[PDB]
């Protein structure tokens, strides 16, 4: 069964077994079900954790029914896993990257005085090669002052680092004036749209680059994982996936009562039946009730 | 069966789901359940007035308890050790290079206590829980203070199962029960460690024979060693396996001295989970002569006044608060146990010391390494007119409660005339039978570094040195015969006697049969 | 009013109280502790504060912590309804066997009775151990020691005298059990269950011992003053009942180290080898209570360590002046297997004059102590010549004192775990009739191995033909049972066969019952 905030989330995702629940509850309503009532409670912590914990029940079977581009030419099929994922973060209640990273950001640092604690504690999210070279450019302007380089803005003792931090981001090799200009904004439409017309080219240009860079660690991964398994005999191979396999199988099985034992076992026991059922009629596929 | 659906088939399957399903079920109405009942408690002060040695001296503080945990302000932690009515005597657990006049003292409320449990085995941790092989925070695992009463009178058995070491010369001559303490004491290089790490690795050789009830789970508290010194029994344990039963509490040489007193009573409290869960523990504490050491530095900074040698007044106390945690429990509480190896290191074989004395006096047996026994050759070198159990015959195998009877017997008829015959006065023809079947006995209990032998083959080759079978066998290979009178003869002939525990006579006239059609060398 | 914590250092714990300061002796209460923490206050420190030494451990103790005066020492439950019962240092029940019934408790600390009141009457007390009762035979009524370093046999030792003079007397019998392992406390409980000294449940007040014990766990605090409960007992079965008491103290010694365990924290610079500047105070102030007395008698057996089998140290040559009946077992008498491992000439008694024993038992004791005395002074020669010179009556000197030093060893009826041997209670004329006949050349035709380990002489007799008998009729079985055997011996897969296999899991179970604990309590 779901507990209506289960079934709220549920409503925009697409897997199957989220829309299943989703039509066996609405089925349920037209059958003269009462709607429970929302939880006016749980304050921001336990709000943000149950949105945090629901947003990876709509990810998880989302990102599974997500084909990998594999060893693929060109960078459509990237786009396309991208625009996968970023779909599925949409239903799951995430919002744009940027939108979610920067208030990411934002909420790691609203006690921020000086740039140094921003620099430090914003540095699980961003990369290294980049934190260094802002690091280093803050000792920079840092040696110059001979004073804490503040997150203040207005502080020119600030902008002098910022002036050159900007030659750090434009050193990288992204363009940093077209993405202030953009989440700066403007006046007119027409000199807003095509200051935008030039982020989501950078904007495409990066996730195409992450979603890539992810493919070919997943290739690259695999690529070893067979290059390593490729140097036993067969007899080792079989028994060490079967024990794997059996062991494996005996974890859910020792687990009795657990929703994710039953689901597991039912899960194995679909693919004996896919097994079964391609056996059974090999040119045509599994046998779908249509 | 047949023609599922589509909307049945589009299902991921093996996506997770409903473990995070499971998590936010679970801890939702957990989480709730902490922020409705959650007061910010009220974190009494301390000023640090003084700081060195690793002691500071903290103002105020005045709620705090005797031997509670306080935390400085640097992040380091401490215990308060003597309260008195002018400061706090607060050890700190590291370098004190951090803690500065007039800092921060908050007291933690909690007296010092350790992760406990299943998922401490397999690690390596120091003098307080935290691992230190760098895998990640110890899953599984549950806090229990450091120092816990022992069970009383009533909370007890007797001594019945035995320990079986693997080692021959112990596991005959001066054998271990199940809630034993057993003294390792020797001179600085004998094989003290060797005997403790070969009682480890043989309790992963029984524990794949044995059902899951009767297991022996290891602890080995390093004390005051150095870190590479314990990097190499990791290693060791690694590769033998017994690392899959082993807990390491390793308080090196440059720990901070209060984390060398306090790692046996956390070794301790690691190992006295499985005996107060009704599994059965072994504990090993690698020099406690060290973590006296330790327990006197502290001592001697807190300004307490010294006594014999400077050691403080209270270091029998020390070690009788730690050893008598080594218990065999009652069947009530469980029938779990836990058996105790203190190592002791003595100077000159001089045995009189003060830490020396106060040990030999804790604990039931005792097993004394001679440094002039270890160059003979004779490794182990056990002193074994020296070398007691006071549990005894109690505990030991029956299949060779019956064959080491007559093993020490011997050998202290071996001893006495040894002493006349080396001047070379004159010999008896039976004078001259116990000196050489003395020195068949003493190579029959020489062993090889690694290699526990189990307790079947034990009992077989003490069975073949007594029952005459290695006379007018040459002395130089007794030690090389014996690899024939356990490999030549049969292997079943060792399941029978695993299994009756004990020499039928069905199977001494069996056993003594097979004892004959064997190739021994030089003969 | 009431007093607080003040300074806790160790086990010594310092109490303020803002006037009328608890007597020295009496004992203090903290109200707000885990367990029951009783301090037993040591001296005035001078304002208006008390040292005091605690009973518990003192980890939880918080300065400002409240204590409640009680207005007199560590009171016990003395009297009949005691027997049976494991008792604390301070009158807690160890043994989970409801309360104590408490007739009339007790404070613990007394005066020694006085000079007036003493009894000067020398009669033996027959142990069944035949060098104990040969060499250094104990007074009904005295004070008898145990001497010995670790692993000697004292415990063994106490736990045959007790077995062999507690199962029937007069009187009741006390053990306190000071400061000594656990295991063997619970060992001795046992056996006093299975013995029927000690009846459980409805049958408690037929029991005969009380058990007060205060083992190595427990804090030199409490360690101190059990030997105290336990004298406060046997105290109580003396002075009102008027009855024999026996009262068995293992480890004397314990008592001198806890003084000694908390005595640079009392204030006191240090005396010789480490111990404190009061030890022949203390352990006087001790040992001056076990008296018979006009009212009853206590006869008291305390096994007493020596640190590093060292008679020279303060501890055991303090209480040897205190013992009417010194038993010291040696190492070098155990090292030989001879058991009990009483050194003959070491051991001494008030019981061996003539006119209190007679003098054929005295002239056989003085005999034997001679004869063992000079095959001593020959042993050094022995051991570098090796009987080639010794005149035919030191050679006969030398073979009567191994058969003298084979005799006086014995197989204890509580050692029968240990060695093999079922237990030997030897009569005292027995034993002296025994003696007499080694020591004047009656038992040259035996061998010397035909003592060892042997009830009386008639037993000497018995295990010399059976001696020979086996070792003349080791040639049986050099011609059998090699081939064509009764097949009684059956096959060896046959006998592996048998073996019914136990199953082995492969899981160890743990990380599920760590979880199941935890969904528990
Ligand atoms: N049974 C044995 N046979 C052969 N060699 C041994 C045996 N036991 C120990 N040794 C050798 O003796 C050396 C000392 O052993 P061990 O490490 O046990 O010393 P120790 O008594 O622990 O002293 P320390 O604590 O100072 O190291 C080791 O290098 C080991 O190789
Ligand atoms: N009468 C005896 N017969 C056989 N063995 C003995 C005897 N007395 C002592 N022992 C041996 O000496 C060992 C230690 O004696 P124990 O009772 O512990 O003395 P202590 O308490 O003085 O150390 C015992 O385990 C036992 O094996
Ligand atoms: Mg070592
Ligand atoms: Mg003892």
């Amino acid at each position: 069964a779901v507990s209506k905030k289960e079934v709220l989330y549920f409503l925009s995702s697409k897997d199957a077994e989220s829309s299943t629940a989703v039509k066996s509850y609405l089925k349920s309503l037209y059958a003269g079900a009462q709607v429970e009532a929302t939880e006016t409670d749980a304050s921001e912590l336990i709000a943000q954790l149950e949105k945090k914990y629901l947003s990876a029940q709509v990810v998880e079977p989302g990102v599974h029914n997500i084909a990998l581009p594999l060893g693929e030419s060109g960078s459509a099929p990237v786009k396309r896993y991208a625009a996968e994922l970023f779909n599925l973060g949409a239903q799951a209640g995430f919002e744009c990257p940027f939108i979610e990273v920067s208030k990411k950001f934002g909420q790691e640092t609203a006690t921020s005085e000086t740039v140094k604690d921003v620099l430090n504690k914003t540095k699980s999210y961003v990369s290294a090669d980049y934190n260094a070279a802002l690091n280093e450019v803050l000792s920079s302007v840092e040696a110059e002052i001979n004073g804490p380089v503040l997150f203040d803005g207005k502080t020119e003792g600030f902008k002098k680092f910022a002036a050159k931090a900007k030659a750090v981001a434009v050193s990288r090799g992204l363009p940093a004036d077209t993405i202030l200009a953009y989440c700066a904004g403007s006046a007119n439409e027409d000199a807003a749209d095509k200051v935008s017309k030039e982020f989501f080219t950078w904007f495409e240009s990066a996730y195409t680059a992450d979603a890539a860079a992810e493919v070919k660690a997943i290739e690259a991964e695999a690529a070893s994982i067979l290059d390593r398994h490729l140097a036993k005999p067969v007899a080792q191979i079989r028994k060490e996936q079967a024990s794997a396999y059996a062991s494996l199988l005996k974890r859910a099985e020792t687990a009795k009562g657990a929703k994710w034992a039953e689901k597991y076992l039912e899960d194995v026991k679909a693919v004996q039946w896919f097994d079964a059922s391609v056996a059974e009629a090999p040119a045509s596929g599994p046998k779908v009730a249509a | 069966a047949d023609a599922k659906a589509l909307d049945e088939l589009r299902k991921p399957k093996f996506s997770s789901k409903y473990l995070i399903q499971h998590v936010s079920q679970k801890l939702i109405p957990a989480v709730k359940e902490w922020e409705k009942s959650y007061q910010p408690p009220v974190i009494h002060l301390g000023r640090v007035l003084s700081v060195g040695d690793g002691i500071a001296r903290v103002y105020g503080l005045k709620s705090v308890q005797a031997g509670e945990l306080v935390c400085f302000d640097s992040g380091v932690k401490g215990m308060a050790l003597n309260l008195q009515a002018d400061h706090v005597g607060v050890v700190v657990f590291g370098n004190d290079s951090v803690i500065h006049q007039g800092d921060l003292v908050y007291r933690t409320g909690q007296i010092v206590n350790v992760p406990i449990g299943p998922g401490t085995l397999g690690r390596v941790t120091d003098g307080l829980g935290q691992p230190i092989d760098g895998k990640g925070p110890l899953t599984n695992v549950r806090s229990s203070l450091v120092e816990v009463k022992a069970p009383g009178i009533i909370a007890r058995q007797s001594v019945r199962e035995p320990l079986f070491t693997g080692v021959k010369a112990v596991d005959a001559l001066v054998p271990i029960g199940r809630g034993q303490r057993e003294l390792i004491i020797g001179d600085r290089q004998t094989g003290k460690t060797a005997v403790a790490i070969d009682a480890i690795i043989h309790q992963k050789n029984c524990n794949e024979q044995v059902p899951k009830a009767q297991r022996v789970y290891c602890v080995y508290v390093a004390v005051g060693q150095k870190r590479s010194t314990v990097a190499q029994l990791v290693k060791l344990f690694t590769q033998t396996g017994a690392m899959r039963y082993t807990i390491m509490v390793s308080a090196t040489a440059s720990d901070a001295a209060p984390l060398q007193f306090l790692a046996p009573y956390s070794g301790c409290a690691m190992a006295e989970y499985f005996r107060d869960t009704g599994k059965h523990g072994l504990i090993i504490y690698d020099d406690l002569s060290k973590q006296s050491v330790a327990y006197r530095q502290m001592s001697l900074l807190l300004r307490r006044p010294p006594g014999r040698e400077a050691f403080p007044g209270d270091v029998f106390y020390l070690h009788s608060r730690l050893l008598e945690r080594a218990a065999k429990l009652s069947k009530e509480l469980g029938g779990g146990s836990l058996t105790a190896f203190p190592v002791i290191e003595t100077q000159a074989g001089d045995v009189s010391a003060y830490i020396a004395t106060n040990v030999i006096s804790i604990t039931d047996g005792q097993i004394f390494l001679e440094t002039e026994l270890f160059y003979k050759g004779i490794r182990p070198a056990l002193n074994v007119g020296l070398s007691v159990s006071r549990v005894g015959s109690a505990a030991q195998f029956p299949g060779m409660k019956q064959v080491a009877g007559t093993l020490k017997l011997e050998l202290a008829q071996y001893r006495e005339v040894a002493a006349f015959a080396q001047f070379g006065s004159d010999l008896d023809a039976a004078t001259q039978y116990v000196l050489e079947r003395g020195a068949r006995l003493t190579e029959m209990l020489k062993q090889k570094q690694f290699a526990p032998i189990p307790i079947e083959r034990q009992t077989v080759a003490v069975y073949a040195a007594t029952k005459g079978f290695l006379d007018k066998v040459r002395v130089q290979d007794i030690v090389a015969a014996e690899e024939a009178v356990i490999s030549q003869v049969n292997p079943a002939v060792f399941k029978i006697l695993k299994a009756n525990g004990k020499i039928t006579p069905a199977l001494d006239a069996h056993l003594k049969a097979e004892l004959r059609k064997v190739k021994l060398p030089g003969a | 009013d009431a007093g607080y914590v003040s300074q806790v250092i160790g086990p010594v714990v310092d109490v303020r109280f803002d006037g009328e300061l608890p007597s020295i002796l009496s004992s203090l209460e903290v109200e707000g502790h885990s367990v029951r923490l009783v301090l037993e206050v040591a001296q005035h420190m001078g304002d208006n504060t008390v040292r005091c030494i605690a009973m518990d451990s003192t980890d939880g103790l918080v300065r400002g912590q409240k204590v409640v005066d009680t207005g007199s020492p560590i009171k016990v439950p003395v009297g009949r309804g005691t027997l049976g019962r494991i008792m604390n240092v301070i009158g807690e029940p160890v043994d989970e066997q409801g309360p104590i019934d408490a007739a009339d408790i007790w404070s613990i600390h007394r005066e020694a009775p006085e000079f007036t009141e003493q009894s000067t009457e020398q009669e033996i007390l027959v142990t069944g151990i035949k060098v104990v009762d040969l060499l250094a035979p104990y007074q009904r009524g005295g004070k008898i020691g145990l001497f010995g370093g670790a692993g000697v046999g004292k415990t063994v030792l106490i736990m045959e005298l007790i077995n062999n003079v507690a199962k029937a007397h007069g009187g009741f019998s006390v053990f306190a059990g000071v400061g000594e392992r656990t295991r063997e406390g619970n060992d001795l409980y046992r056996e006093m269950i299975e013995s029927g000294v000690i009846k459980l449940g409805a049958e408690r007040g037929n029991s005969k011992c009380t058990l007060v014990y205060g083992q190595m766990n427990e804090p030199p605090g409490a360690r101190a003053r059990v030997a105290l409960t336990g004298l406060t007992v046997a105290e109580y079965f003396r002075d009102i009942e008027g009855q024999d008491v026996l009262l068995f103290v293992d480890n004397i010694f314990r008592f001198t180290q806890a003084n000694s365990e908390v005595s640079a924290l009392l204030g006191r610079i240090p005396s010789a080898v480490g111990y404190q500047p009061t030890l022949a105070t203390d352990l006087g102030g001790l040992q001056e209570r076990i008296t018979t007395t006009t009212k009853g008698s206590i006869t008291s057996v305390q096994a007493v360590y020596v640190p590093a089998d060292d008679l020279t140290d303060p501890a055991p040559a303090t209480t040897f002046a205190h013992l009417d009946a010194t038993t010291v077992l040696s190492r070098s008498i155990a090292e030989l297997g001879i058991y009990p491992a009483v050194d003959p000439l070491d051991s001494t008694s008030r019981m061996l004059n003539p006119n209190v024993i007679g003098a054929e038992h005295y002239n056989v004791a003085r005999g034997v102590q001679k004869v063992l005395q000079d095959y001593k002074n020959l042993q050094d020669i022995i051991a570098i010549l090796g009987m080639d010179e010794l005149s035919e009556e030191d050679k006969l000197t030398v073979a009567r004192a191994r058969k003298i030093q084979r005799f006086l060893s014995q197989p204890f009826q509580v050692a029968e775990v240990f060695t093999g041997t079922p237990g030997k209670y030897v009569d005292l004329a027995d034993t002296i009739s025994g003696f007499q006949g080694v020591l004047t050349g009656k038992y040259d035709d035996l061998p010397e191995m035909a003592f060892y380990m042997v009830g009386d002489i008639k037993e000497v007799k018995e295990k010399a033909d059976k001696m020979a008998k086996d070792i003349a009729s080791r040639k049986e079985a050099d011609n059998k049972k090699v081939s064509e055997e009764l097949k009684d011996i059956p096959s060896l897969d046959k006998l592996v066969s048998e073996i019914k296999e136990v199953v082995i899991e492969e899981d160890d179970g743990l990380e599920e019952d760590f979880k199941a604990e935890a969904l528990s309590s």
